[PDB]
């Protein structure tokens, strides 16, 4: 009874790969979806430069290892969050990836918001939503940056909040608040379609490894 | 429903569907007055 | 919040000219909340009726609750010099019993 | 496995060198009445102009030739901290590619 | 009741301070997954600054020896007269075939950089590469 509850819940902590999300990715992968192409030196964000690794005739160049690595973090915390059935929110402003991104979401089973972000979504959740409206328990950002090149809004009001945010970061973007960043290109199609396949497929196999971690521990009560 | 953090759950649900089916005329490529005396919702 | 309790630190009557009303007032308060057990926090409420910018200032102060470390539960962990704008802070860490030795505002 | 500092020193857009005044090969992929969005192999595509010449060739997925200028379109102003960029790349379309 | 200060510490401390105040009773689900997994770096605020006077960044300009000779290659021949195809993860350049076709020779013991311009362009014409030596 109680030891099955505590078995599904905190037996996945106990490994470091428990979902082995370490396959769906590699740098090779990484390199052919254009992840490692930044912005133009002139427009690198200081905090930045720790993921760039070099400047390729004025192109900042995105260090892939960093990358495999940061992305190894993000995708393993959005596994566990979903395999506790938490809720996670996609957020992005960018409207040639909003389709896709929204599309996402539904495939996952989770959220999208890609629209205009009203001010308080977060910090006035009940009055906008309604007094018991739960909110995310993790926002992830393909895009940080709104449509006049600012810091997305809900940046700011997820860490107000204390919501963990999984955060695709470019060499312009601001990673300071962002708990899991991810270096890696936010504009290229091909980098978005690759980053938004693994946020689905690590949610996906995360919702189905709990399906089978509780049929598994309830057989034995009777059995 | 996944769109319910918009704030417009409805409306967007819709702009959803229009847009997927735009995009799936214009990748797979006559007189459009199908219906005439017609209005569109207010 | 029943363990909580709240303090005021200062009661101000601003005034913003307006066409209509010409001079017209505002009750700006400053209160801090604390469980006396390391959990504290502060906020500002201005309204025009005294009463309500003590509940703005009350309730809005328990959404920025800081955590101060207390060295064995009595005094802080080491002296802290510190200049925010133009006031400036020195204070030092004390033995049992020398009791507080601040501001009044720093006593509350 | 390849290491990532291998797969940039061969790979297609470190060979390519500077890309003002260079040619190379596009795809459309998304149409906007006569403007055309081409895609060729760099971080952002470009928008060109249906050229009036086969206008009607020019349809999605066409592979056609370019003459790439920038790759990113940007440039600090007076006042300015960062450079703005307009998330866009510059090329002259030269026409279709001959798929021989 | 929370901590919507999101400039002094981060999510995960402020949550561990909330509950060590005791006015968050039960632990956030995302909670422990952090204490586990935390990421590199803590995510703390950080106020973005300009660098002032001789302070200069940190980016390695990206140069690699084949660069020498791609330059001579196309301020000679200007850019190969068939297009680049970045689609293609093996593609081999017109230029790209000179600068392997150079370095064989290099590795021969050539070493008079004149000598190996010249000679890489006759290896290129017995293959049949239309090299132009456009002045223009
Ligand atoms: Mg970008």
């Amino acid at each position: 009874g109680d030891d099955f509850q505590s078995r599904i819940l905190d037996t996945p902590l106990q490994h470091s790969d428990f979902f082995n999300v370490k396959e769906l990715f590699s740098v090779k992968s990484l390199f052919e979806a254009r992840v490692h192409l930044g912005h133009k030196a002139g427009c690198r964000h200081r905090f930045m430069e720790p993921y760039i690794f070099g400047n390729r005739l004025g192109q900042d160049i995105i260090d892939l290892d960093q990358t495999a690595l940061n992305l190894q973090l993000a995708l393993n915390f959005t596994a566990h969050v979903a395999y506790r059935k938490g809720i996670i929110l996609f957020v992005s402003r960018n409207r040639q990836f909003s389709h896709l991104i929204e599309t996402t979401a539904q495939a996952c089973g989770e959220y999208a918001h890609t629209r205009y972000f009203k001010g308080g979504l977060l910090t006035n959740a009940q009055l906008l939503f309604g007094p018991s409206v739960r909110l995310p328990d993790l926002i992830i950002f393909l895009h940080t940056l709104n449509n006049v090149f600012e810091p997305h809004v809900a940046v700011r009001d997820a860490a107000k909040m204390n919501i963990p945010t999984v955060g695709i970061v470019d060499t312009n973007c601001n990673p300071c608040l962002i708990t899991y960043p991810i270096p890696g290109n936010d504009d290229s199609p091909q980098a978005i379609q690759l980053f938004c396949k693994l946020f689905r497929t690590t949610i996906n196999r995360a919702k189905e490894k709990r399906r089978q971690m509780e049929a598994l521990h309830r057989l034995q009560s009777p059995k | 429903h996944f769109l319910f953090y918009t704030g417009k759950q409805s409306y967007y649900s819709l702009m959803h569907d229009v847009y997927g089916k735009v995009m799936q005329l214009e990748k797979h490529r006559a007189e459009s007055r199908d219906l005439i005396g017609s209005r569109w919702l207010i | 919040y029943e363990d909580f309790d709240t303090r005021i630190l200062e009661v101000r009557n601003v005034f913003n000219m307006t066409a209509k009303e010409g001079r017209k007032k505002s009750v700006r308060v400053l209160v801090a909340v604390g469980n006396g057990n390391g959990a504290a926090g502060f906020a500002i409420g201005k309204a025009a009726d005294r009463g309500d910018a003590f509940r703005k200032a009350k309730n809005r102060a328990i959404h920025y609750l800081h955590y101060i470390e207390r060295y064995e539960g009595h005094t802080i962990f080491h002296d802290i010099s510190l200049r925010f704008k133009r006031t400036q802070i020195r204070m030092k860490k004390q033995p049992r019993g020398y009791g507080l030795r601040c501001h009044r505002a720093i006593i509350t | 496995v390849e290491s990532f500092a291998s797969m940039l020193r061969h790979s297609p857009l470190t060979q390519l060198g500077p890309a003002k005044d260079k040619l190379v090969i596009g795809r459309i992929f998304h149409i906007v009445e006569d403007d055309l969005y081409i895609d060729f192999g760099g971080k952002f595509h470009c928008v060109c102009k249906r050229p009036d010449v086969d206008g009607e060739k020019y349809q999605r997925g066409t592979r056609v030739r370019l003459r790439l200028l920038d790759l990113e379109l940007t440039s600090r102003f007076l006042g300015g901290t960062t450079d703005t960029t307009i998330l866009e790349a510059d090329a002259v379309l030269l026409g279709l590619q001959e798929i021989r | 009741a929370g901590s919507r200060l999101e400039t002094v510490g981060s999510v995960f401390s402020r949550t561990r301070d909330l509950m060590r105040a005791g006015v968050l009773k039960e632990k956030p689900l995302w909670y422990d997954i952090y204490k586990a997994f935390p990421p590199l770096r803590e995510p703390v605020f950080r106020r973005p600054r300009l660098r002032y006077g001789k302070a200069k960044a940190d980016i390695q300009d990206i140069f690699y020896q084949e660069d020498q000779i791609r330059a001579k290659f196309f301020a000679t021949y200007g850019s190969g007269q068939k297009a680049f195809d970045l689609f293609n993860p093996n593609f081999k350049s017109t230029c790209q075939r000179f600068v392997e076709k150079y370095t064989e020779l290099q590795n021969l013991g050539e070493t008079d950089e004149e000598k190996l311009f010249v000679e890489t362009g006759k290896a290129l014409l017995a293959e049949g590469i239309i090299l132009r030596r456009v002045r223009e």
